[PDB]
């Protein structure tokens, strides 16, 4: 469970990504795709290269998304509710992954924020990006 | 990967006992209804939406079968596990997409699989040579991953 | 989430496993320790010879905790309250460990009861072990 | 590990100019806080119930200093990995009595410390060549493992 230090830590984390949202979800995703390849077997429709205009617009997705859990954080499972759909229905990706890309998300706020990324602030990242994997896999089964 | 004679041995032996009609399409079956998120990979073999129906279908039978065949194929060749599932890995990745970690999987519902096919006869010694084994092919059918 | 079905199965399956529940866990632990030597790493001061008595001893102990938990399946997090605290702050053990022990306790009720190892009860227990271990593991941080 | 030779170039140039008793107390830190279960084979250390308890906690910062320097024995020897920390290997497993998914957790710790101190120059092939490096690095103190 995310205590409050955790939902204040990730508030001023992610508050501070600002308006640089589809720039660092497309670079997590890419990082992601660069260093675990297996995690392309779901994307053979995208068109993987650097900066296109699918991963672009993907990244921005998976940003807001994150942005609005940030928001939520209180009652993330409602909030992640219709995206938890998505994920254990249609696309079915294996749980594994989700950290794969947490590990990516956190990679790229590490590279970008020399400020706010403390030990404190990484550690409640990671807790609440896995809270947010947690969501994102519930209805699998 | 690295298995000892009496590892070798211990695999070899009861392998031999095997149902080749039924242990396969008994793992690939049970792989989708434990892990239903697989099932994703063969919706060209119809209904999947039940135990029943995964299991009693006559596709996830016959391409058990397939899939035993090339594990087979494996429990010769440990010493060059690569090779031997090379073609196949760059088919499930290239053509497939196939997230490898379904490999893992299966692997280990195959152990469980061989452990309910013969009972007290998969003592714990003969539990663990074959989990090297499953994972010595997982391992090698997403080494032409990219 | 365990669906009625689930908990039905559990109950049902888990039921022979009632009286050798010393056989079934001691069986599980050797397994566990056998096929991922890693997981002995939690149990230095165990004597983890085959046939041992701590091993039995504790095997015991653990599917008495199964059995417990099958009980009172619908109050698992609180059932398991002590035994999740016990984990998180003094044994302190990698979460990974869980997947590779409740595998084994699969391949030990597969091995034992062939009859009520049906795929079905097979998934059903699989969601049982893996939400039990997810109890267990949840007050870590 | 399969390093393509620009990923040994890269790895090595980063490398070159990091501040090795810096980066070790900071990675072994974090994996301390982050993790804090991992605090468990450290209760010879001293205070570690906050995060500024442990990244100012000298035995802490001292030991981790010994983590990286080992560290970067591995990374001069890219070709021998296993051999480089056996040693390391069995002390670990036999004496220290460590799970070896800890150097994994660790590994991907030093990944997000090398990005933090590096910032836009630990690009996303960078990080690849270094994901690789720490599995590499992982799977070599794992090897002694018995
Ligand atoms: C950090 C957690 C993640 C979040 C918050 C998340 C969020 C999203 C969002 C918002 C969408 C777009 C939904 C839509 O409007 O159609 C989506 C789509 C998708 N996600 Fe995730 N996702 C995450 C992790 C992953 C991972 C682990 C994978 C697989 C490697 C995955 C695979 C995909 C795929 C295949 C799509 C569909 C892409 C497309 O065709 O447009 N996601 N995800
Ligand atoms: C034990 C590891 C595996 C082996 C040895 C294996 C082997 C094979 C083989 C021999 C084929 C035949 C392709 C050909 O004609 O050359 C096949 C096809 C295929 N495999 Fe696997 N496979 C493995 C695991 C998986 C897993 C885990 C999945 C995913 C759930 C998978 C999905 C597929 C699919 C979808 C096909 C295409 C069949 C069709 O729909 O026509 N395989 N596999
Ligand atoms: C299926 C999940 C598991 C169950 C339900 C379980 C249950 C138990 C229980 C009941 C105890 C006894 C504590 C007491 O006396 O009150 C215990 C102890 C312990 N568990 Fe677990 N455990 C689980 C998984 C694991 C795993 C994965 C490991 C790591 C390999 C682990 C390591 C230990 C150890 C070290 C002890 C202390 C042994 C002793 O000193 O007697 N447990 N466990
Ligand atoms: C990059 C991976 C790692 C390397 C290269 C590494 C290397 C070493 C080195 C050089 C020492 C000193 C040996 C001695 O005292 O004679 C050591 C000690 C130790 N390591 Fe590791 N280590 C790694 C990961 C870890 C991790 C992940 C843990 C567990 C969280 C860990 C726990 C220990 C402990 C407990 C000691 C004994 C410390 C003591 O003196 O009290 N190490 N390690
Ligand atoms: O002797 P090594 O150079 O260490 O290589 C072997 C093996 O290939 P061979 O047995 O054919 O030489 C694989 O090396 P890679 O091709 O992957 O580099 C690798 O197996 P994986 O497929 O599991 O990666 C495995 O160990 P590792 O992968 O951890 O390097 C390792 O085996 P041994 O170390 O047991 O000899």
């Amino acid at each position: 469970v995310l205590s409050p230090a955790d939902k204040t830590n990730v508030k001023a984390a992610w508050g501070k990504v600002g308006a640089h949202a589809g720039e660092y979800g497309a670079e997590a995703l890419e990082r992601m795709f660069l260093s675990f390849p297996t995690t392309k077997t779901y994307f053979p429709h995208f068109d993987l290269s650097h900066g296109s205009a699918q991963v672009k617009g993907h990244g921005k997705k998976v940003a807001d998304a994150l942005t609005n859990a940030v928001a939520h954080v209180d009652d993330m499972p409602n909030a992640l509710s219709a995206l938890s759909d998505l994920h254990a229905h249609k696309l079915r990706v294996d749980p594994v992954n989700f950290k794969l890309l947490s590990h990516c998300l956190l990679v790229t706020l590490a590279a970008h924020l020399p400020a706010e990324f403390t030990p404190a602030v990484h550690a409640s990242l990671d807790k609440f990006l896995a809270s947010v994997s947690t969501v994102l896999t519930s209805k699998y089964r | 990967v690295h298995l000892t004679p009496e590892e070798k041995s211990a695999v070899t032996a009861l392998w031999g006992k095997v149902n080749v009609d039924e242990v396969g399409g008994e793992a690939l079956g049970r792989l989708l209804v434990v892990y239903p998120w697989t099932q994703r990979f063969f919706e060209s073999f119809g209904d999947l939406s039940t135990p029943d129906a995964v299991m009693g279908n006559p596709k996830v039978k016959a391409h058990g079968k397939k899939v035993l065949g090339a594990f087979s194929d494996g429990l010769a060749h440990l010493d060059n596990l690569k090779g031997t599932f090379a073609t196949l890995s760059e088919l499930h990745c290239d053509k497939l997409h196939v997230d490898p970690e379904n490999f893992r999987l299966l692997g280990n519902v195959l152990v469980c699989v061989l452990a309910h096919h013969f009972g007290k006869e998969f003592t714990p010694p003969v539990q663990a040579a074959y989990q090297k084994v499953v994972a010595g092919v997982a391992n090698a059918l997403a080494h032409k991953y990219h």
